[PDB]
């Protein structure tokens, strides 16, 4: 019965070493020269890593209150899903790569946040403080929607690259709240045809900013206070 | 006889039993399912 | 006598559903393909929505202290004006569209802020805290004016596209406080002719920033305190 | 003996009206069409305004403790110097305009800050809080100097337009702390020749930012506290 | 026995004057005209400055508890290393310049931070507050790494100039968190080929920002509190 | 007889009474005012 | 006789006394100093 | 005789003793080491 203390500093650091090594290897494999040559070696390394991570999660599961849930911790869920989807490449259909499975191997690095206590502690709050925002996100969404619909129905024939669709322009309105050449690439060339357009952008750039800014201040008096 | 899943298949000669809709590959040097 | 409790959670959610549906429909109608075909259907949907919103505001009016003002709430004023101007398309002159009536149908979405209690509560403060700024806005206006007049009278013959008029340059000075290529599109090409211009921009970009920044800090010690 | 109460709300508002009117007129005169025609009228208006401002400052001087200093208030100094330099166009040498006297007429608008009590009260603190910064300005100056000297001596032959001189590059380093295409116009084209330059910019953009940012925080714990 | 009080305000100001003079001279020597002519003079000035700084550090060493460490202060270490490396040009191998020794003469200016008490006092905290950040830096590093690997393996064949290598793209991801035309130079031209790329950038620009921003707030509730 | 406001007019044959300065339309399939 | 400062001079005929180094102008329609 | 380190060497005639692997220069107008 696995009821001995099998998870201590040494085991944790073995896990960390394995994670860092997988990170290094996934980094290396992004070089064509270094890849074509040792292809076989890289693949077999990946196989061993996958197994040594699966048995890792398996020990984590068993050794700790199996009949108990063990599924409360969102993290364990994260590790579980990663290992599942990565194994499925072995027992399922046709999931070689197709610019979507490799992203999984890479994402496998995030476990470096699960292991390090401080990182997990930090990410916990950095997430929990999202629902605090809540409303402001809805307000920004409503504003984005209004301005996107209007920009579409107005400039859809003057600038088909920025305001061509309901979404093609939902992207322009995002590039314009970060203030990337919204006056030299987005507006300046439109303002040349529809001369009353200077309202649309100016108005946006004000309200948008005014909203964003306040969001900022908000999350301060929610944190700096306590 | 046709082997099932997780069986060292051959790139040239496919032994993947077609009854269970299988297709041998070379990527993992063994037989897996097909969809 | 309409003195029964006719406005409860169910009715409010009916209203919300109608608003979201009008939002969805106004979004869809911004696609030419999807529009040409079902034109009649869209128009009749809009008609029904307009009526079902007018009777909505009418019930809101009557059922609640008619002889009483009912006009205190700025919101009710907003809904009132929207429905009025939208109906006027039916009983007035020539107000088909002309790139100005459709903006009204779209703006009709903002009522989603009136319904949701939290959103109204938020927007209330987000507005009330404008007069708090007050002065700083006047200071920025004075600075904008001074710098616009000077830039005009100086560069009006070197860069007629940015500093051509008192307002054509009031726009440049706005693009330059957001820092959009004010050194690569606005100044760099002027600084090539009038070599002492590097003052004008630099000075602006400092003071402007210095002002804006402080405004920021201001609205913090007005909020984070209490 | 001018010892009666001659300065009250009415007189102050006369002054304010005159200031706003001079502002409007200086704005208008920046239109060539509107200027060529009524040249004489504009000039004579300016003359009358100048006199009515000189006698204004003169009354301010006399009516209030003449033998006393009266020169403590920096503001009175500002008004004094403006009126002096503007009159000198009448009793001195050759100071017609030459793109430098008109700036004076324009700057004459700032008195709108002297009159309005709130504006003066605000500008007072907005200035007094400069010496609070103090050091950080010296640090930024030292950093600017170091980085400008190094950039000069390094890239003076690769990019003679941005790093040509000790000052020609003191301008580039200013455009790069505001983050204007410092990666697409300043660096990207240099990094193509001297491949180890990515240090110089990156390093700057970090330290610079890190410094600026902290300055920000500083002026908060100097204000939001008290 | 050097046990008299030999370091007082006058000596400190001599040191400061020498530092400022070396700064001025290193600045001047960055002009080709002014250099070719007086080459000999500049070189000999530099020699004298070097000696007068070496004997400066030597007096600092001896006159103060020689047998004692004297090496606690990181600053003294800084001065020591600078003078050492600068002398080595005289007693070592081949270290003329090669775009690396002159940077040392320039860096010699930082001692202006060691002398001025306020500057040292400030830099002390401005450094000590780095370990406070700690984690957040690791988080940003992990995020940078993930996004760089993914961007490489995805766009390495569509945009070989921005995402060509593991590091060539570690630079793009840095230019994109500062928001330099990440939508007009980096993405807009990629989004034209791989149409689902709008995720990659958008996602980054959100998370990145969301992280950075919070870092900001962090260092506030670590300072503005106390 | 000429109908007043809010009256199902005809695109071809305009029945909008001109005494009250009216102009039948097709957008709303009825008669409205004119300015 | 030559008038001094602040004297309505003439654009064509300059009456600005040259003893005090003066030069009549038209901008202010009077005589001012010269440097 | 060949002088050691810190010795006013000559640009034309190198007196830098080669036994200690030295190379006279002109930059500092004296003899220094070589690597
Ligand atoms: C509390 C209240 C909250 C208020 C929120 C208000 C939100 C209200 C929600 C409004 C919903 C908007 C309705 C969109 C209608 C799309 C249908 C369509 O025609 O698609 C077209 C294709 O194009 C597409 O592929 C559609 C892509 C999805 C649209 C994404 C925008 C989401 C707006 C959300 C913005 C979020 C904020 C933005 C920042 C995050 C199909 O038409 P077609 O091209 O002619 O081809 C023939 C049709 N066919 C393709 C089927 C064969
Ligand atoms: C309380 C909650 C907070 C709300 C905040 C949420 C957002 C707030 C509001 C957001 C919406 C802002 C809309 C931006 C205006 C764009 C105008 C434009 O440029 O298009 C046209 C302007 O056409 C004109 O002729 C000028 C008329 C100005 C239109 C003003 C719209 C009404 C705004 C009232 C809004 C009420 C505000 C109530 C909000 C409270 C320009 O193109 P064109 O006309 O075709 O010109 C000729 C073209 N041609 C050459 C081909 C012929
Ligand atoms: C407490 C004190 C507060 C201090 C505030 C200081 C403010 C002091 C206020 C100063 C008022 C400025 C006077 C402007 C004179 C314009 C008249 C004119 O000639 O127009 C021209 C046209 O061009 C136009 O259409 C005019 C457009 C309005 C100007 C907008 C600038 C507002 C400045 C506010 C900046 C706000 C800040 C900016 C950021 C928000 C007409 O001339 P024309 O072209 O030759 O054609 C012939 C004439 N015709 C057309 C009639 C036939
Ligand atoms: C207390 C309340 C706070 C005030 C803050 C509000 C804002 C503060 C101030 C705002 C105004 C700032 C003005 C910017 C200067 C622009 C100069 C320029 O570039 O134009 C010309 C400079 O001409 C020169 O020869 C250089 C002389 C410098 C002019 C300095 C103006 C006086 C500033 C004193 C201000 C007093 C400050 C008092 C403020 C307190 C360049 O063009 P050009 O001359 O034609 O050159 C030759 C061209 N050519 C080749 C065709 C021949
Ligand atoms: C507590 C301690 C504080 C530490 C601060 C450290 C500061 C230490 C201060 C260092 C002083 C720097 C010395 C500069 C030498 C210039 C002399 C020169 O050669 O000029 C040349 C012309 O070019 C010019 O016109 C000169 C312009 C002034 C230089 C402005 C840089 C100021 C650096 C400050 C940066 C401030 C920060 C930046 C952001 C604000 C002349 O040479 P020439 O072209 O070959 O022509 C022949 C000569 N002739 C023209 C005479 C005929
Ligand atoms: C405590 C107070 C806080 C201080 C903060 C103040 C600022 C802090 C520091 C500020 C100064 C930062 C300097 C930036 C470096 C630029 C390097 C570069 O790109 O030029 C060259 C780098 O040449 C190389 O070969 C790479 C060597 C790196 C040089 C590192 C300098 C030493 C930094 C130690 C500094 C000590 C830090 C101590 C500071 C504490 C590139 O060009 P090139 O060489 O010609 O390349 C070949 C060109 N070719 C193709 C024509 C052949
Ligand atoms: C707590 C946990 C922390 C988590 C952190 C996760 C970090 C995990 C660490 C992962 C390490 C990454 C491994 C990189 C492999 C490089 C080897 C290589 O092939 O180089 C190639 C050359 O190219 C070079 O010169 C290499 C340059 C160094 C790479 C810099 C990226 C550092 C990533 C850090 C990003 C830091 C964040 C970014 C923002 C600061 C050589 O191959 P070749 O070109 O084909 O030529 C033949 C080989 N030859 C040259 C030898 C002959
Ligand atoms: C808890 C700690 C916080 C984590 C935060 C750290 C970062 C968070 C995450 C960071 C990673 C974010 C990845 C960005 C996605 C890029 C997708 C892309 O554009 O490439 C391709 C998308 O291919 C598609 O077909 C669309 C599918 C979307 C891919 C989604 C990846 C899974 C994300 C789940 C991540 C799980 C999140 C879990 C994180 C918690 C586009 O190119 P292509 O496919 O080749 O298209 C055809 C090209 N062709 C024309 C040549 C044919
Ligand atoms: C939303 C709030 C607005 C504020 C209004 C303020 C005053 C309003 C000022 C002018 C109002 C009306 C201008 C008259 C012209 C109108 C029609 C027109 O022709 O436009 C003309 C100019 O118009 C502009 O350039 C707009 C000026 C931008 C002001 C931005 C100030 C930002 C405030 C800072 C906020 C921070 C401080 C806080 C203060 C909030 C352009 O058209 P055109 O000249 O005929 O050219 C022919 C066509 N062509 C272009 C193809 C060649
Ligand atoms: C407003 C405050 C200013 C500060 C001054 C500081 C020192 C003042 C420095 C120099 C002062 C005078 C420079 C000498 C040259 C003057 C005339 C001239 O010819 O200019 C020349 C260069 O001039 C420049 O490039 C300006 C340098 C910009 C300094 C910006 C520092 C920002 C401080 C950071 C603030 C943050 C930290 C906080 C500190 C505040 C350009 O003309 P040219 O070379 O003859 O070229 C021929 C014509 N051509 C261009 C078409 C080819
Ligand atoms: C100052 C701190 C640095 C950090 C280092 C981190 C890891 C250091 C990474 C790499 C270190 C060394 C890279 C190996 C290459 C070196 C020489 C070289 O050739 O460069 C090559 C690439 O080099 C780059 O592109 C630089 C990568 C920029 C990293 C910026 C990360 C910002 C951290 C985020 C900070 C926020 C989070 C907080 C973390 C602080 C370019 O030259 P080339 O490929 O040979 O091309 C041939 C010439 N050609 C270009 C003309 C074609
Ligand atoms: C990560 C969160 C995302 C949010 C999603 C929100 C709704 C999601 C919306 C749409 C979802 C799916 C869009 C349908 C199209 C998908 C495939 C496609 O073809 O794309 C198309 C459009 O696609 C876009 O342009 C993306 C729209 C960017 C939305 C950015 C909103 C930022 C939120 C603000 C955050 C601040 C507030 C806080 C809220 C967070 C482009 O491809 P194409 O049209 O076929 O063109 C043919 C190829 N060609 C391009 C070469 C010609």
């Amino acid at each position: 019965k696995m009821q001995k203390i099998v998870n201590h500093r040494a085991f944790t650091f073995t896990v960390i070493a394995l994670i860092l090594f997988n990170a290094l290897i996934v980094g290396i494999e992004t070089y064509p020269r270094i890849y074509a040559d040792h292809k076989w070696l890289f693949y077999r390394i990946d196989l061993v890593l996958l197994w040594i991570f699966t048995i890792e999660i398996a020990m984590r599961f068993l050794a700790s209150n199996p009949k108990s849930a063990f599924f409360r911790s969102s993290w364990n869920w994260f590790d579980f899903l990663i290992v599942t989807l990565s194994l499925v490449e072995l027992f399922l259909a046709d999931v070689e790569g197709l610019s979507v499975l490799r992203i999984l191997r890479v994402l496998r690095v995030l476990r470096a946040i699960s292991v390090v206590p401080s990182l997990r502690r930090l990410v916990d709050a950095l997430v929990m403080t999202i629902p605090a925002l809540g409303n402001i996100l809805i307000l920004m969404s409503i504003f984005f929607y209004i301005f996107a619909v209007i920009g579409t129905m107005l400039f859809q024939h003057v600038s088909p690259e920025y305001f061509g669709n309901l979404q093609l322009s939902l992207l322009t309105l995002f590039q314009v709240v970060t203030l990337e050449s919204w006056a030299s690439g987005v507006m300046r060339p439109i303002f040349a045809e529809v001369p009353w357009s200077w309202l649309y952008f100016v108005s946006f750039v004000l309200i948008g900013t005014f909203i964003i800014f306040n969001l900022f201040i908000g999350v301060i008096v929610n944190n700096v206070e306590k | 006889e046709c082997l099932e899943i997780f069986k060292a298949c051959n790139p040239s000669n496919d032994q993947c039993c077609k009854s269970s809709k299988l297709v041998c590959s070379r990527k993992t040097r063994w037989c897996k399912y097909q969809i």
